[PDB]
């Protein structure tokens, strides 16, 4: 299985070791090393991401 | 028409072909035991049937016959006054049988009819 | 070795057919064709024994030859529904404009066509089980009871019915069309009274036919409840 | 006094001027049963609007003889003075749509 | 006939009948059934009577509303 | 040892010989795209009918932007 | 499948034209010498050279279709063939269900619908004065 | 009330009462349930057909009692069937050439009558009993009478 | 296991053939150009202008037929010599009060 | 069993007068389905008018 | 922010599917009742009623010994035939 080119080797999804996706990984500290803010919505978000002033 | 098994019969695909007509062929059959004596019995027939000339000429008129035949069916049940298969204007008295009646004229001048009718002349 | 084919040389049967068939000509009262259907009976069966009998030549055409000839006889059936039908449809101008009354397209037809369902699926399970080789004794008096429903609804219909086979075309065909699917549903019944379980399972003629002949009725039916009630 | 004037108004209206000639509904056959029919029936209902002795009806009767022979009009005319002619019924009376 | 694999594809056992647990919701149940046994069949035989009764009941729109409101007459 | 479970094996082939049945190029396995069309149409021409009534007797008043012999005006 | 037939569905005798495919090539094969090459002059015809069971692939697959009637266990098909023994069946079992839970409520609706308004929902309604349901099917109206 | 078991458990169990899920969910209890003469064969049964069988047969018979309220509902409708209005004799109804005795070649009863209608055989049996003659049927009230499905 | 009609032949071959006949007869309409509309009613224009009047009220509710033409059968006179309008409407009133 | 169970009893009313039918229509045509107990009962009483034994048989209310 | 602390995604779904719900009964119920798809026993339409209004079950007319109506001045025979009096069993009162 996926050990040769013709038995799928390096085709994402078919080789094993290749997934299907590459999604980014969650993390929990921030490359600054400031802990990563968490903000619970309890409504909609904005139509267009328009943030509201400080 | 090959002599020996083992030169292959070409084949088209579709629904009426030697591949096809290989497939049905022989499920009727008793005489069709083994692979040998299958095919064999198979290209005797294939030869004896479709690689005679004349019988060629039988596929085209069943096949104009028939055309005429499917037709004339249909064109009564779609155009001719009086045949009926909806219930609509059966069930109203005959002057109320205005849909009905417009197959009338229509079906009274086929083109047929005016380009022959004036070779009357011909008889007469 | 020994012949294709063990030869049948005589027959006797074939003569009191016949004369049984004369009996009905030259009866004087109706009585005799009554003990008369009987006699028919009892030498279609005998005929019928034979065709078992000759099992025991152990030919394998024979189940072949069975088989088509039941094809033919099937295929006669369908022709002879097919004249009624042309019958019926000859004078369809003259059809839904008469002072008669044309029966209802909700009821007669939604509980027969659900009863005649219940009968395939009955015959199903028969031919499910007979690949099987397995046996329901319940199955036999399902068809019964369908059997029995069936006679019963058509009895009453047509005593209850207000419109004779005289008043037009339009009932005499109803009728004559209702009657002859009702024949062949008695003639199912002669032919199922017999289902027995046989030990030598599909070279067995008779459940291939049952089943061949059950959806040949109840198709023919569809056929008819289209053209009459709906 | 248009030229299409027969055809206007009504078909009915084209062999009400040429009482011997084909009816434009029926001419496709050479059957004419069901020209009989449709002419017997025009008279039933003249008559009911207007009457037997209007001289119209008188006419629609007359059309009628044209195409129906004697022995069917006076078996179907004997029908319609009982009150038997199913071409006749009052339309409140039918029984064509009742049971299906 | 051109030979084919088999389609299904949902899970071949359930383990053994305890009472009821460990099994799957009803509806997926169903499911499961119908893929094992054939969606062939159940399209086949519900066909006929859809075609009908669409057809018919149709009618109360195609036939009965819009003609009151399509009359030019 | 490892088993397949046979319930859920493939179909076996036809043999190769020189009698060899074969059905793929035949497309008779089952209905097509082109089927699935006529019943489209079958149900637009069954909707179509009883919604247009009119549609089969239509205006004869003829109105074209660039005249009868432009493409568009056929259609 | 129900009918019988000689080729495919023999069901009858169980004959089979060809070995199964498990068996290795040399241990049984199709019947088919066509490929065979030609015969050297200096060797001589001994047997009928008839086609029949001196050819060793014919008079195995005669001796398996004998000998194959008899199996310790069942060989089990797969899904594929079993539903297809049972088609009919299985849809005809799903039209029984269509017609109680699709038609029925829908027909009972119609004729209760007609009682209040003396005709289908699905008909257009009459100003003609005559009485009674009328027809069912509209579309063949 | 038992709670030694779920709501879900009564409820299969009460379905149960006759074996169905039961035999459903065991082969073992399946195969012991069939005659010893058939229980023979039952080994070469693949757990697809046997469950498949099963519910081909528990559909058509859960579906016998939907055609038996249908039929029952039939037959009190014919039961109780309403009268329609008397035929007017059209031109083409009721047309006769010649007695209906095709029932009854020799004794010819009820020539005038047509097979099935009861009404005129009923008028014709009176007048053979009130000639002496026996007859059978027509006699009894149809609400004093089992089976007539016409009683309020 | 070898096939000898297509894999979905009596779906194919039914609902296909009703496809292809359905579609052909609108196309025979468009070549003939027949009126598509349909009307379950009769066509007597006689008949319905009463029974238009019947609707608006100038008629009496439940007068028959027979009884608004100007000739009748024989049956029609044997009906109309027992037939008492005024006395139907009451009892129809008579059955409303009493279901309300 | 089914002939001869249905034989013994009396006919229904298949017909009755053809313009009474009419100045009745929706009484007669539609009784059954809106009440069929009621118009049981009144079926039965009809028969026993029309073959002259309403004297001798008491009809059970409903 | 005093209502923030009532959306729970229960709220949400509860509020979400409960309206669309309401709205589809609030706008369907009415079509149900106008095309009798509405249990009779729970309610009768304005139609049902005025058509059972005109149901009664005490007409004796009519009453005909004939199958046929041939027309004329006289109709069907309307009188029990002489033969047919007391000619039914009946169970003893
Ligand atoms: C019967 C069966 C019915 C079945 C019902 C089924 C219901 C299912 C569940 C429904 C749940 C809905 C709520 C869930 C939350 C919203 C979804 C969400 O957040 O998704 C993530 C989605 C994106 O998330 P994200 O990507 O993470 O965010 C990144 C960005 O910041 C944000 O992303 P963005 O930057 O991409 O922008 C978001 C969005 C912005 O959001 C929206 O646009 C939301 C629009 C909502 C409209 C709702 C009202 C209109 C309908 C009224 C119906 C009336 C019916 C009356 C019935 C009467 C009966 C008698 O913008 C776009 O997507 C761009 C759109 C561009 C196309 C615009 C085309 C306009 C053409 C107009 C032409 C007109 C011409 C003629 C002139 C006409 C003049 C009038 O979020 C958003 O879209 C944010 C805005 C959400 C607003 C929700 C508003 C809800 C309003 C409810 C009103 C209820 C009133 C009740 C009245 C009283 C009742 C009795
Ligand atoms: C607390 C108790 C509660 C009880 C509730 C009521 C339950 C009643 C169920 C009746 C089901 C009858 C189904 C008939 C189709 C054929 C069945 C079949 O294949 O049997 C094979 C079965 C065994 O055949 P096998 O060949 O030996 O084995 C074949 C298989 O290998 C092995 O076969 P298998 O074992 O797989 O068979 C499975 C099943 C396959 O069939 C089904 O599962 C179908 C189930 C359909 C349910 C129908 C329920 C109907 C209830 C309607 C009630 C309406 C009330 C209206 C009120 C109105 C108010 C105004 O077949 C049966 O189990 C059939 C019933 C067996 C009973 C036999 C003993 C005599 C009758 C005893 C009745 C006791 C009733 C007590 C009531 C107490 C209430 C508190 O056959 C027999 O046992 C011999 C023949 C007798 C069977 C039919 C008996 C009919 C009894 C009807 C009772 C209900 C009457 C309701 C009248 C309502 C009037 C208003
Ligand atoms: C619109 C809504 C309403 C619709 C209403 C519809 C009403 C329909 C009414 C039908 C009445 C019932 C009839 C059938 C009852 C049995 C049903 C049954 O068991 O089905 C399941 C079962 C399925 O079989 P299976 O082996 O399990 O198949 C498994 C798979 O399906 C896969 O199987 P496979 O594909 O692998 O193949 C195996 C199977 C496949 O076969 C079947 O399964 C047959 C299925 C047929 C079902 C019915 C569909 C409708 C057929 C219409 C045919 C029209 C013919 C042309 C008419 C022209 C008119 C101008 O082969 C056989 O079983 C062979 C059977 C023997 C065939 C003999 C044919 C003889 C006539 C040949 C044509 C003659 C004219 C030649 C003209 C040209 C001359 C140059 O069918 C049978 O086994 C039945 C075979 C025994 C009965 C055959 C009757 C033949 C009658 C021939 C009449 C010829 C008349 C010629 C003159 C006409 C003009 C004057
Ligand atoms: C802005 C405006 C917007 C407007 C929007 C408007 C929206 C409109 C929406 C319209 C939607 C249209 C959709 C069209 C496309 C359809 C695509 C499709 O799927 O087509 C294929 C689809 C299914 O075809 P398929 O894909 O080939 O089927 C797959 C199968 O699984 C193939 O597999 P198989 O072959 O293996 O199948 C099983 C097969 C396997 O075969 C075997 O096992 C071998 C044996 C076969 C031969 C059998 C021989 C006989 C058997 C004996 C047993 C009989 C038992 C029953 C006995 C009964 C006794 C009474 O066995 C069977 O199926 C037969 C046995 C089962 C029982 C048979 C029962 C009898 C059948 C014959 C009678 C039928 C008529 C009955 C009538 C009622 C009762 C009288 O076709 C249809 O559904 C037909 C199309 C219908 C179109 C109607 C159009 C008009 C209606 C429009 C309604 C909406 C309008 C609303 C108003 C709008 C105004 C604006
Ligand atoms: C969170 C969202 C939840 C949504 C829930 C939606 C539930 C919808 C429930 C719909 C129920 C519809 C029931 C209709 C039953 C009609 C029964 C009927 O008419 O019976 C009579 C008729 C026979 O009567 P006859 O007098 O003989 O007349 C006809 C022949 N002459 O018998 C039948 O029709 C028997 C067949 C019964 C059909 C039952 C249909 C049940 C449908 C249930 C749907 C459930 C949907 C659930 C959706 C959940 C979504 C989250
Ligand atoms: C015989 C009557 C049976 C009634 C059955 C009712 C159920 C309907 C569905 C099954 C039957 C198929 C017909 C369906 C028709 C649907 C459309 C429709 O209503 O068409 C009506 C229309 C005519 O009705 P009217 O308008 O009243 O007449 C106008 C002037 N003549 O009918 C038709 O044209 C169709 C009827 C024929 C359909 C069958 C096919 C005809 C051609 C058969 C050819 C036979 C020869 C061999 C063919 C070989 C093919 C491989
Ligand atoms: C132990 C005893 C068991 C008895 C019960 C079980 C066995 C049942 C056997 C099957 C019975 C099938 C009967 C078939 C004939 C049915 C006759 C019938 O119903 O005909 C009437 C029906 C409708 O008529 P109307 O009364 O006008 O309808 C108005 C509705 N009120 O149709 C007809 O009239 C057509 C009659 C056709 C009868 C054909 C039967 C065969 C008769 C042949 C007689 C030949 C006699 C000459 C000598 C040769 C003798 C062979
Ligand atoms: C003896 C009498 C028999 C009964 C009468 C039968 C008469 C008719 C028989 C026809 C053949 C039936 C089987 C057909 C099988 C099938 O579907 O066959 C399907 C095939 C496609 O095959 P595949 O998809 O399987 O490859 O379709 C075709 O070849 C033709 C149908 C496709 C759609 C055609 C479109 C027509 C357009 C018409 C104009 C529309 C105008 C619209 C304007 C907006």
């Amino acid at each position: 299985k996926a050990s040769t080119l013709a038995t799928g080797k390096g085709i994402p999804g078919i080789d094993p070791k290749l997934p299907t996706h590459t999604p980014p990984a969650s993390y929990d500290v921030l490359s600054s090393g400031k802990a990563r803010p968490v903000q619970v919505a309890k409504w909609p978000p904005m139509p267009g991401g328009v943030p509201l002033p400080k | 028409p090959p002599t020996r098994l083992s030169t292959p019969l070409y084949s088209e695909g579709g629904a009426f072909t030697v591949n096809w007509w290989r497939n049905r062929y022989g499920l009727y059959s008793r005489r069709q035991t083994d692979p040998m004596l299958a095919e064999f019995l198979f290209r005797q027939q294939v030869k004896e049937w479709f690689y005679d000339v004349p019988s060629y000429n039988y596929a085209a008129l069943v096949g104009l016959a028939l055309g005429i035949l499917v037709a004339v069916i249909w064109r009564h049940f779609l155009f001719n006054p009086d045949v009926y298969v909806r219930r609509q204007e059966l069930r109203k008295m005959w002057p109320d049988r205005h849909r009905q009646f417009a197959y009338a004229v229509p079906y009274l001048n086929p083109q047929l009819k005016n380009l022959l009718l004036p070779y009357k002349n011909s008889f007469i | 070795f020994e012949l294709n084919i063990n030869i049948i040389n005589y027959n006797y049967l074939g003569i009191i057919i016949t004369v049984i068939i004369s009996i009905y000509i030259y009866n004087n009262s109706n009585i005799i064709s009554v003990y008369n259907s009987n006699l028919l009976l009892i030498n279609i069966n005998i005929w019928m024994k034979y065709n078992i009998l000759d099992m025991l030549n152990l030919n394998v055409l024979d189940y072949k030859i069975l088989l088509w000839i039941v094809v033919i006889i099937i295929s006669n059936e369908i022709l002879l529904f097919v004249s009624f039908y042309w019958i019926y449809y000859h004078n369809y101008i003259n059809y839904y404009h008469v002072n008669i009354l044309i029966l209802n397209s909700y009821n007669i037809v939604y509980n027969n066509i659900i009863l005649l369902t219940l009968l395939s699926t009955i015959v199903n399970i028969k031919f499910y089980n007979y690949i099987l080789s397995y046996y329901k004794y319940i199955l036999s008096y399902l068809i019964y009871y369908n059997n029995y429903m069936f006679n019963n609804k058509i009895i009453l219909e047509y005593k209850n019915n207000s419109n004779y086979t005289n008043d037009s075309v339009y009932m005499t065909s109803y009728f004559y069309i209702i009657l002859l699917h009702y024949i062949h549903i008695y003639d199912s019944i002669i032919l199922i009274v017999v289902y027995n379980y046989v030990n030598y399972k599909n070279i067995n003629n008779y459940y291939i036919n049952i089943n061949i002949y059950y959806h040949l009725i109840e198709v023919l039916y569809i056929v008819i409840s289209i053209l009459l009630y709906l | 006094e248009s030229a299409d004037a027969l055809f206007v108004g009504t078909l009915d209206r084209l062999t009400a001027e040429h009482p011997h000639t084909d009816d434009p509904r029926f001419a496709f056959q050479s059957n004419q049963w069901n020209n009989c029919e449709l002419r017997f029936t025009q008279f039933c209902r003249c008559t009911r609007e207007l009457g037997e002795d209007d001289p119209r009806c008188k006419y629609q009767y007359y059309r009628a003889q044209t195409v129906c022979h004697e022995f069917l009009l006076e078996d179907w005319m004997e029908h319609r003075h009982r009150g038997t002619c199913d071409l006749d019924i009052m339309p409140d009376r039918q029984v064509i749509h009742m049971r299906g | 006939h051109i030979p084919h694999p088999v389609k299904y594809v949902g899970p071949r056992r359930y383990g053994r009948y305890v009472y009821g647990m460990n099994r799957p919701p009803v509806l997926r149940q169903v499911k499961d059934w119908i893929d094992w046994t054939g969606w062939n069949s159940v399209f086949g035989g519900f066909s006929f009577q859809v075609a009908f009764g669409l057809m018919i009941v149709s009618g109360v729109y195609l036939n009965n509303y819009r003609a009151t409101h399509t009359l030019y007459y | 040892y490892k088993t397949e479970n046979p319930l859920y094996k493939d179909d076996e082939p036809f043999a190769k010989t020189c009698h060899t049945f074969d059905y793929t190029r035949e497309g008779t396995e089952k209905n097509g795209l082109g089927y699935y069309c006529l019943m489209g149409l079958w149900a637009s021409i069954f909707i179509w009918d009883s919604l247009y009534t009119g549609a089969t007797m239509p205006t004869g008043v003829h109105r074209y932007v660039w005249g009868p012999y432009f493409p568009t005006a056929w259609f | 499948k129900h009918f019988f037939t000689d080729g495919a569905n023999d069901y009858v005798t169980g004959w089979e034209n060809t070995p199964p495919l498990k068996f290795p090539a040399s241990v049984m094969k199709p019947c088919d010498y066509s490929m065979t090459k030609p015969i050297p002059k200096h060797w001589k015809l001994r047997g009928s050279g008839i086609h029949g069971p001196e050819n060793t692939d014919l008079m195995k697959l005669v001796l398996w279709n004998r000998l194959k009637q008899k199996r310790p266990q069942r060989e089990v098909p797969n899904i594929n063939y079993l539903k297809d023994s049972i088609r009919l069946e299985l849809s005809v079992n799903w039209w029984l269900m269509s017609c109680i839970f699709l038609w029925g409520p829908w027909l009972h609706w119609g004729q209760e619908y007609q009682k209040v308004h003396e005709q289908p929902p699905w008909a257009m309604k009459r100003i003609d004065g005559l009485r009674g349901e009328g027809y069912f099917t509209w579309f063949l109206e | 009330i038992s709670t030694s078991e779920t709501l879900n458990q009564k409820i299969l169990r009460w379905l149960d009462v006759t074996g169905m899920l039961t035999r459903w969910h065991s082969r073992r209890e399946f195969i012991l349930d069939m005659d010893p003469y058939f229980r023979k064969n039952s080994g070469m049964w693949t757990e697809w057909e046997r469950k498949t069988l099963l519910f081909l047969f528990y559909c058509c018979t859960l579906a016998t009692p939907y055609s038996a309220y249908l039929d029952l509902q039939e037959l009190k409708h014919q039961g109780t069937k309403p009268p329609r209005p008397v035929s007017l004799e059209s031109r083409f109804m009721n047309q006769r050439r010649y007695d209906f005795t095709w029932m009854h070649p020799q004794d010819k009863f009820c020539s005038e009558c047509r097979p099935v209608e009861l009404e005129c055989k009923k008028m014709c049996f009176d007048r053979y009993r009130s000639m002496d003659y026996r007859m059978y049927g027509f006699q009894r009230p149809r609400i004093q009478t089992y089976y007539s499905f016409s009683t309020c | 296991g070898r096939r000898l009609l297509h894999g979905n032949y009596f779906t194919r071959y039914l609902f296909g053939s009703l496809a292809v006949i359905w579609i052909a007869e609108y196309a025979a309409a468009c070549q003939y150009g027949i009126p598509r509309h349909r009307n379950p009613n009769w066509m007597w224009s006689w008949w319905l202008e009463k029974q238009n009047q019947i609707k608006n009220g100038e008629i009496p509710a439940n007068t028959p037929g027979y009884a608004m033409v100007k000739w009748n059968n024989e049956a029609e006179q044997r009906w109309l010599k027992t037939l008492n309008v005024e006395a139907m409407n009451e009892e129809f009133a008579r059955r409303r009060e009493a279901y309300y | 069993w089914i002939y001869v169970n249905e034989r013994q009893r009396e006919p229904q009313e298949n017909v009755m007068d053809h313009e009474e039918f009419f100045r009745d229509f929706d009484s007669i045509y539609l009784g059954q389905v809106f009440d069929h107990h009621r118009f049981a009962e009144w079926l039965a009483r009809r028969r026993a008018v029309k073959w002259g034994y309403a004297d001798q048989i008491h009809i059970p209310p409903v | 922010g005093s209502i923030e602390q009532f959306i729970n995604l229960r709220t949400a779904r509860m509020f979400i599917y409960g309206g669309v719900s309401a709205v589809f009964l609030y706008k369907a119920t009415p079509v149900m009742y106008r095309w009798e798809m509405l249990p009779t026993f729970l309610v009768k339409t304005e139609a049902y009623k005025a058509r059972e209004a005109m149901i009664a079950f005490d007409n004796m007319k009519g009453i005909v010994y004939g199958p046929y109506d041939k027309g004329g001045l006289e109709g069907p025979p309307t009188k029990i035939p002489e033969t047919s009096v007391g000619m039914m069993k009946v169970d003893p009162m």
